[PDB]
């Protein structure tokens, strides 16, 4: 998910989603610590790679130790 | 905002000044070639990073470049909110 | 004080565009015809004055460039930045019709007329924070 | 189970440990490098013929891949 | 031919497979015949033959002459392709004909690849195969 | 007329032609004596 | 007259000059049909569309006649005629050379070949087809008609081409088509049915010597055998002259159910069906105004329907529906797609051909095929809607209309939409994984099926119920319920189920809800691209710049993928997910509690054993209890005579990974590698004059998504094809 | 025979891995169609769509690819 | 090196460095880049025509 989609789509909907808090009542009290925006490009690449590598690591380890301790 | 970079290869067709929608260019008087007025960036603070300008530069190894900095703000990021 | 005939929308001015900045544009249109606005809308203008309020420095310049002079040939429009205090800035028009190359002598601040073959270097320019220009 | 886990553990540790070396070699090439101080020494003579290196490397990769896959599909 | 590999002639499991060896094609002798053709090599416990590559005349021809055949045909095709390319450029209709093949000229070049190896050797000795490091102007860096 | 080849020689149609020629070529030797190993 | 083909770029002025680089090749296969991008004229466009339609029809006729011909000379039909049970139809006999010799699909009677699954013989069990020579003549007729209408297209383009006012008479269009085309064809087919179909169907009850059974000429004027059955069918008694129709109760009846002697329904109902439809939409299609000064002025109807919330109603919509073409294209595509998928969702409960529910191989093949086409083209309908938005519109004729009234308040719509999608999404899936965790956590009482925490879709149950007892009161002149999945008796034949009532317990809930979930997000993506097509809150030049362009530079951070067809990219990914899990669900249920074998007690011993109530509630179960069964033979399903077809499922994974390679990578890397190889080739004097250049990023994205889809769908069809072969 | 096969596979794997790595390394300075990058830095540079696009040119774009090519090898 | 002569390039950053082009028009005016050369190999959008200072050109033949 992080790898394929890119930062030209995950910003249009953040606009309209900022539009909400401004105009609903009983929740417009709170405001922003800091104005939120979409991620960055390099950071997106990095997080995608991190997710991929962590996903790759775990399953194989589980498989190998479980198999070795279950078959001898 | 970001930084702009000018060179000597400006032939002077002035397609970049008609392409930048951000008012960051002007042809200041020159003497060297038949141009007599070479493009430059007086108003960098409104740079956007669209870099539609050098795509309008026909010169071999297009005469303008933009060094895309790191000191962005609400202006350089371009938000209506 | 003239504003075009429109039925209302949902993408106009926001919590920033009256706490930080305002944008306005106005010209002289001796006719009335249908036009399109970048926030979406097909409406009609009126004779003479045509005042419009907006929030971005892109909708205005888009109107000025493509709509007015390239279609309607109108060329007498002011575009004005506004501060939070209500005071105004006059960036452009600065050359009449924004030709962007004609003048009898021009401003002079900063110059770099040098090729790239001799470029700044990491190990030579160090222990400071200057940029790619000072040789 | 113990020795097996240890073996794959250590090899996994090893693999991208080397990638760290190559990456830091790459970043050295931009930050820490002076031209005239090494004019004509062995490093520059490497850079002068990098082309044939990468070309022949692509060559051997293509060869081995093609033929191993062909034998497999055989 | 060691490594504990039995001859395919006397490997029992080899003939065991050969008995009901599924005759592939439309001829009943297809299977059996091929198994008979597989007595020269030497089998193993898997019952199927391995190939030895040493120039050793036990299995020399079973790998050498196919290699040389491939070298023949690859040399021919590469040679005729390069020759055609060299020829096209002396027409000043370069990229017009790059997609439209000139058959009346493309034929004899193909037909004239008979003696590619030794002719190539000549172009090696004459030095008619390489251009000069700096004459070739393809800029690196 | 014989101008058809002027408009049949395109490359692509010639590609498939040559490839099918070579294919049936490879077939007949595999069709006539597929019994030499 | 052959001096003209080999002059490429005949339609474009730019790429007509010469192929500078390889790019010139690519665009050659890209702009060969959008001739709206060639001029501003329209009569030429319309003529091209006519000729292209004729060509498509020609290839249609060609392929259908050729498939017939294969069915006549290389298909075991006439042997499978006498026995449609103990014989499995086949075609495409294998050519006896090295490689394809063991693949002789022998289906009894020594007939080898390829065991097909497309159920054309089923049509050929209703059309009453005895000898293959008549079929030979049929193919000849099909191909000659193909050539005929192709010649007609040539003529109507090169000699006498139609004029321009010939386009926009949608009134006569609807009238002629609706009435003449549909009604006359349908009533003609019904006439064929009553004359030939049910007679030979009667004659297919006990082995009545098929070829010996007379030919239609023996019934054109020979009413004696026609007077054997149906005493009112002496001639007809022609009581229609007397307005009396009570005599015709013989054939033109209303049964409405399964006929356990045909493997399908009662054909008389279908005949009377077709009659009723014919006259009904004949009198319908006689509506609109034409050349006799009588009828609806349809451009005034839409003028009338306005009001307080409407604004000004449907004013000004015909300029859009006739001046532009992509509009019509998109809407008709969407409608056809929906129609097709309901067809798919339809013909597994009311089999309209002989031997359908008893034949457990063709069913899901037809089903999944049509279902895939449905979505696969409705997304294209939406895409053409968007292309209309970018190509055709008007600020003048679109004041305050029901169209313009949404493009002004799009943000609220899409925000509430996002809200709904988020809600449904986790409300369903997180609930699912919650139950997953509970089962893995020794807390089984926190499960959600009947044996645990409760939820029951009462609405479906009550609607099915009120459908069960329909006849008598709602349907007095009706004999059996419309189907037997709602209610009725378990209808069957042999030890083989035809239709039983379907049970909706707990697992139905989240399945239907995630269906709705994905449909919601799909609509979200597509409609988002639709509205935000011309102007975004940041990009006010979209329509001013195009709809097929990669990005707008690294301004505002990033802006890559801001066109619309990338929106439809993401959408097609999502619809892939939707339809894939949909077919998963359908196949698993209709093999778990609908299909199996039967005992003399009517004892339905289903294939799997009702696995949803057991495992279709947790994720780990979903992989275990579905693909364990869906593959446990494909590993070994090769290795003998009628097994040798080593399937390309092992092969499709490769294309899938090769696909995903194109997605994750840029292009500059490939460009530089290309330049290095060019350096080498130039050193050895073999430099190709036409300078190769790497693919454009949109081109690469397209080929990546194409290969992705191809691999996935190939994989899945291989899966269930072999799975049905293991039982059919 | 199998060991013959897989060992050649290892050869291939490390060959392409070092290929992409040395390509990125020796491009840490600049490319034929983008020589300036030496001053742009071991950083983002994207160089928007000059010729079909120039995404993934930033001197450790290669690092991602190399990481994949190492993971499958190991 | 005249109007219609094939010469190679000395400008380093040039896309056609060391590559040969034909001197289309020999200008010799006060501009720093008099010589107008034409090539056929394409850089960005085909700038096969360019100008140089003829103190940056060398003939071949
Ligand atoms: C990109 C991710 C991101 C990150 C790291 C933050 C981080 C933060 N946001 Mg925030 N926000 C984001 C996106 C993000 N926001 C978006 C996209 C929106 C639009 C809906 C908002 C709207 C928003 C509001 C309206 C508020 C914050 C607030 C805060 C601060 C405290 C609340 C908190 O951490 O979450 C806690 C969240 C949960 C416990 C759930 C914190 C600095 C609060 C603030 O101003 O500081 C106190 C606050 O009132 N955010
Ligand atoms: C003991 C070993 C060791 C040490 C001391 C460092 C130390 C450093 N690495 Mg590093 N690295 C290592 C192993 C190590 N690494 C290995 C094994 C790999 C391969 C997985 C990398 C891959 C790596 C990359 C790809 C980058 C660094 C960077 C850096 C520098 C910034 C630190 C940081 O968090 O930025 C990390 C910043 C990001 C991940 C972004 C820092 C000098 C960064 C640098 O030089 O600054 C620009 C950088 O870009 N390293
Ligand atoms: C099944 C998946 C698959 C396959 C078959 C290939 C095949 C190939 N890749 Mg590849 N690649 C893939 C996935 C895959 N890739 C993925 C997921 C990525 C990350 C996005 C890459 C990233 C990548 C890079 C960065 C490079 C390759 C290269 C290559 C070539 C290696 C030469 C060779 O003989 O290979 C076998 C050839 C065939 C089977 C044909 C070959 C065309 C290298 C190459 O040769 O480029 C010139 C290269 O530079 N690929
Ligand atoms: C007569 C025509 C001809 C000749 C002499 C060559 C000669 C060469 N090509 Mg080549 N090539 C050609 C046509 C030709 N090519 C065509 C038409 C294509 C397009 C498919 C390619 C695609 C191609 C690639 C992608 C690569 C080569 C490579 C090479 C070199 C390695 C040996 C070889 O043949 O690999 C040819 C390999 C294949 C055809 C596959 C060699 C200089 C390789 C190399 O390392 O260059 C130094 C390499 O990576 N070529
Ligand atoms: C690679 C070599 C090779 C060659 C030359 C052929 C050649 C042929 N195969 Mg074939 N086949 C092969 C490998 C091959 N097969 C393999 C490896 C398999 C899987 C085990 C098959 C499975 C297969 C099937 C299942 C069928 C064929 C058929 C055919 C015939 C028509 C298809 C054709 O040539 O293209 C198309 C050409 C024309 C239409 C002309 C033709 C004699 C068909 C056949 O025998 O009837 C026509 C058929 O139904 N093949
Ligand atoms: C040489 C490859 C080859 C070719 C040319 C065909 C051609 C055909 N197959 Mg076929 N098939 C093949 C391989 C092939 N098949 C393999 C490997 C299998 C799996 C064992 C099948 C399984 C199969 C079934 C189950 C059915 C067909 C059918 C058909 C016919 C429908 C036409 C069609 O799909 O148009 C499009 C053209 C292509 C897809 C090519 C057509 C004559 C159908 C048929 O006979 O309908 C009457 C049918 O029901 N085939
Ligand atoms: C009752 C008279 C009648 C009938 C039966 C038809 C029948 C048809 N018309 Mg048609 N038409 C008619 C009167 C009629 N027209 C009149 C009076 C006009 C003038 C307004 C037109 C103008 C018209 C146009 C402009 C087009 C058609 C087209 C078509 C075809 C649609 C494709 C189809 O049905 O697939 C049937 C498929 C199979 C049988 C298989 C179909 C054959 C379309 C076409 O080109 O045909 C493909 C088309 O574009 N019609
Ligand atoms: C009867 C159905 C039908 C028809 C007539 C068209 C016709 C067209 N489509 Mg299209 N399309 C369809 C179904 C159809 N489509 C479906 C079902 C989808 C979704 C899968 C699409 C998705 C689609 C896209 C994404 C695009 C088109 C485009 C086009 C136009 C150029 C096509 C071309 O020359 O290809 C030449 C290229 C190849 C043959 C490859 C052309 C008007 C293109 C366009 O906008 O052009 C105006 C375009 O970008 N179509
Ligand atoms: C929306 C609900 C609904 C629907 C779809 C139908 C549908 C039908 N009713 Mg029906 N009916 C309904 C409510 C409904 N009824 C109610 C509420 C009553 C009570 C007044 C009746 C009383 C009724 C009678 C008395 C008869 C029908 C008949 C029919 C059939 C007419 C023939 C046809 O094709 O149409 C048709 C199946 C007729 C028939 O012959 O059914 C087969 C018939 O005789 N209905
Ligand atoms: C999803 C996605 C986003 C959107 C991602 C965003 C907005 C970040 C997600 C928001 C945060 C990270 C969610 C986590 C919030 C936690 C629940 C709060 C933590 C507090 C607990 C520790 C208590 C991008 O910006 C993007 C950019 C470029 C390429 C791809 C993508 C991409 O795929
Ligand atoms: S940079 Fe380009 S547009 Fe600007 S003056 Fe130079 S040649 Fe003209
Ligand atoms: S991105 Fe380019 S066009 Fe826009 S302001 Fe900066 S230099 Fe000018």
């Amino acid at each position: 998910m992080f790898l394929i989609s890119w930062r030209g789509y995950w910003q249009e909907l953040i606009e309209t989603l900022v539009w909400a808090h401004e105009r609903t009542p009983l929740a417009s009290l709170v405001r922003w610590k800091d104005k939120p925006v979409a991620m960055s490009i390099v950071q997106g690449r990095l997080v995608g790679l991190a997710h991929f590598t962590v996903g790759y690591v775990l399953t194989y380890a589980a498989f190998v130790i479980a198999s070795t301790a279950g078959k001898f | 905002s970001h930084s702009v970079k000018i060179y000597d290869t400006c032939i002077g067709c002035t397609q970049c000044v008609r392409a930048c929608p951000t008012d960051v260019l002007e042809m200041v008087p020159w003497d060297g070639c038949k141009a007599g007025q070479i493009a430059a960036s007086p108003r960098t603070e409104d740079c956007v990073g669209c870099k539609r300008c050098e795509t309008a530069c026909p010169t071999d190894f297009l005469s303008i470049r933009v060094y895309l900095s790191n000191a962005e703000t609400t202006r350089s990021m371009g938000l209506a909110y | 004080g003239q504003t075009p005939i429109f039925g209302g929308s949902t993408g106009g001015l926001l919590t920033k565009a009256f706490r930080e900045e305002k944008y306005v544009i106005t010209w002289t249109s001796p006719k009335e015809q249908v036009f399109e606005m970048p926030t979406g809308g097909a409406a009609i203008m009126r004779q003479g004055p045509n005042k419009l309020e907006l929030a971005r420095k892109e909708y205005c310049i888009a109107l000025g460039g493509q709509q007015l002079r390239a279609k309607f040939r109108i060329t007498d429009y002011k575009i004005y930045r506004v501060y939070p205090n209500g005071e105004v800035q006059y960036l452009h028009p600065s050359d009449g019709v924004f030709p962007e190359k004609v003048n009898e002598g021009r401003q002079k601040v900063g110059y770099v007329d040098r090729n790239i073959g001799k470029n700044p270097d990491p190990a030579k320019l160090k222990f400071s924070g200057m940029t790619t220009y000072n040789a | 189970t113990t020795q097996a886990a240890l073996y794959t553990h250590h090899q996994y540790i090893a693999v991208f440990l080397m990638v760290g070396a190559f990456a830091h070699a790459g970043i050295f090439w931009v930050r820490d490098y002076d031209a005239e101080q090494n004019k004509g020494n062995v490093l520059d003579r490497v850079l002068q013929h990098k082309e044939a290196i990468i070309s022949h490397l692509s060559w051997v990769s293509l060869f081995l891949g093609f033929h191993t896959l062909g034998l497999y599909v055989h | 031919v060691g490594a504990g590999l039995v001859p395919c002639s006397e490997s029992p499991e080899f003939i065991q497979r050969a008995a009901s060896a599924r005759n592939t094609t439309a001829d009943p002798n297809s299977g059996q015949k091929r198994f008979e053709r597989y007595a020269q090599e030497l089998c193993g416990p898997e019952g199927l033959p391995h190939l030895i590559v040493d120039g050793r005349l036990n299995h020399a021809g079973d790998f050498l002459i196919p290699s040389i055949l491939f070298l023949y045909i690859a040399g021919w095709i590469g040679w005729v392709g390069r020759a055609y390319l060299q020829e096209i450029k002396k027409r000043d209709n370069t990229e017009l004909r790059e997609v439209i093949i000139d058959v009346p000229t493309a034929l004899p070049l193909m037909l004239s690849g008979f003696t590619w190896p030794l002719a190539a050797v000549k172009e090696l000795l004459s030095g008619e195969l390489v251009a000069k490091d700096d004459e070739i102007p393809v800029s690196p860096r | 007329q014989n101008y058809l080849l002027r408009y049949l020689s395109l490359g692509p149609v010639l590609l498939f032609a040559w490839l099918s020629f070579t294919a049936v070529l490879l077939i007949v030797f595999n069709y006539l004596y597929p019994d030499l190993l | 007259s052959f001096e003209k083909w080999g002059q490429p770029g005949h339609f474009d002025r730019t790429l007509a000059k010469g192929p500078k680089t390889t790019t010139w090749i690519w665009n050659l296969h890209a702009l060969a049909h959008d001739f709206d991008t060639h001029t501003s004229d329209l009569e030429d466009i319309s003529r091209k569309i006519f000729a292209a339609h004729f060509g498509q029809l020609a290839v249609i006729f060609l392929w259908l006649s050729g498939m017939e011909f294969h069915g006549a000379r290389f298909s075991n039909y006439e042997a499978w005629l006498s026995d449609p049970i103990g014989i499995k139809p086949s075609a495409q006999v294998v050519w006896p050379i090295v490689g394809q010799d063991i693949l002789n699909a022998d289906v009894g009677g020594g007939f080898h070949g390829i065991q097909i699954t497309s159920g054309l013989f089923q049509v050929w069990r209703a059309a009453g087809f005895t000898n293959s020579f008549q079929l030979y003549v049929t193919a000849i007729g099909g191909l000659v008609a193909a050539a005929l209408m192709l010649f007609a297209g040539w003529f109507h383009y090169h000699k006498r081409a139609p004029k321009l006012e010939w386009f926009q008479n949608a009134e006569s269009m609807l009238n002629h088509h609706l009435a003449g085309l549909l009604g006359l064809g349908c009533l003609s087919w019904a006439g064929h049915q009553i004359h030939v179909a049910l007679p030979v169907n009667k004659l297919l009850d006990a082995g009545v010597a098929p070829k010996d059974i007379p030919l239609p000429h023996e019934f054109i004027l020979n009413n004696s055998l026609m007077a054997e059955l149906y005493p009112s069918f002496a001639k007809g008694l022609t009581p229609f002259w007397t307005l009396n129709w009570g005599q015709y109760a013989d054939f033109l009846t209303f049964k409405g159910g399964l006929n356990p002697v045909t493997g399908g329904l009662w054909l008389t109902d279908t005949a009377h069906h077709h009659l009723a439809l014919a006259v009904l939409f004949i009198v319908a299609g006689h509506m609109y105004r034409t050349n006799w000064g009588i009828g609806h002025s349809i451009k005034e109807i839409l003028e009338n329907h306005k009001g307080p919330f409407t604004g000004d109603g449907h004013k000004g919509l015909y300029e859009n529906m006739t001046t532009s073409w992509h509009a019509q294209l998109g809407t008709n595509l969407a409608m056809l797609g929906s129609l097709t998928i309901i067809v798919a969702h339809h013909m597994y409960a009311m089999p309209p051909y002989p031997y359908l529910a008893t034949d457990y191989a063709t069913a899901l093949s037809i089903f999944t095929h049509h279902m895939w086409i449905g979505g696969f083209l409705i997304v294209g309908g939406a895409a053409h809607a968007t292309i209309f938005m970018v190509r055709d519109y008007d600020p003048a004729v679109n004041q305050n209309n029901v169209l313009d009234r949404v493009i002004r308040h799009r943000d609220a719509i899409i925000s509430h939409l996002n809200w709904v999608c988020m809600f449904l999404g986790f409300h369903s899936f997180g609930l699912y994984i919650h139950n997953d965790t509970m089962q893995a956590l020794g807390r089984p009482q926190d499960m959600f099926s009947d044996t645990a925490i409760q939820l029951q879709p009462v609405f479906a149950q009550f609607v099915q119920n009120i459908h069960t007892l329909a006849p008598g009161s709602t349907a007095p002149n009706a004999l059996e319920p419309v189907s037997y999945a709602f209610g009725g008796g378990v209808v069957a034949v042999g030890g083989k189920i035809a239709m039983m009532p379907i049970a909706l317990g707990t697992a139905d809930f989240m399945i239907h809800h995630i269906h709705a979930f994905q449909i919601h997000v799909t609509v979200l993506i597509l409609l988002k691209g639709f509205l935000f097509a011309r102007n975004s809150r940041l990009i006010p030049d979209k329509a001013n710049l195009g709809f097929r362009f990669p990005c707008d530079g690294p301004g505002r951070g990033g802006t890559c993928q801001v066109s619309g067809w990338d929106h439809v990219f993401l959408g097609l990914f999502w619809m892939f997910n939707t339809i894939a899990i949909a077919v998963y669900h359908f196949s698993w249920k209709m093999q778990s509690d609908v299909w199996g074998t039967i005992d003399p007690d009517g004892t339905i011993a289903h294939i799997t054993g009702g696995n949803f109530a057991m495992s279709a509630n947790t994720i780990n179960g979903w992989l275990r209890d579905y693909q364990w069964a869906q593959a446990a033979q494909v590993i070994q399903s090769y290795g003998s005579a009628l097994s040798a077809y080593g399937l390309l499922f092992l092969g499709a994974h490769f294309v899938w990974a090769f696909s995903l390679m194109f997605l994750f990578s840029g292009r500059g890397y490939w460009q530089e590698l290309i330049e290095s190889i060019v350096w080498a080739h130039n050193k050895l004097k073999v430099a190709p004059t036409i300078q190769p250049r790497a693919l454009s990023i949109i081109q690469g994205r397209a080929v990546g998504v194409a290969h992705y889809l191809l691999g996935a769908i190939v994989t899945i069809w291989a899966f269930f094809e072999a799975r049905i072969i293991s039982v059919g | 025979p199998g060991d013959f096969l897989v060992h050649h596979a290892f050869a291939l794997g490390i060959h392409t891995t070092v290929l992409v790595l040395v390509k990125g390394a020796l491009d840490a300075r600049g490319s034929k169609l983008m020589p300036d990058k030496k001053d742009f830095g071991y950083a983002f540079p994207c160089d928007g769509p000059g010729r079909g696009g120039t995404c993934d040119i930033s001197a450790w774009d290669a690092f991602y690819l190399a990481l994949f090519w190492a993971l499958n090898t190991v | 090196v005249e109007r219609g002569s094939k010469v190679r390039i000395l400008r380093k950053e040039s896309y056609w460095f060391q590559d040969v082009g034909v001197v289309a028009s020999v200008d010799k005016s006060g501009i720093r880049y008099p010589v107008i050369v034409r090539f056929d190999k394409v850089n960005y959008a085909g700038v096969n025509t360019n100008n140089f200072a003829e103190t940056e050109l060398v003939e071949i033949e």
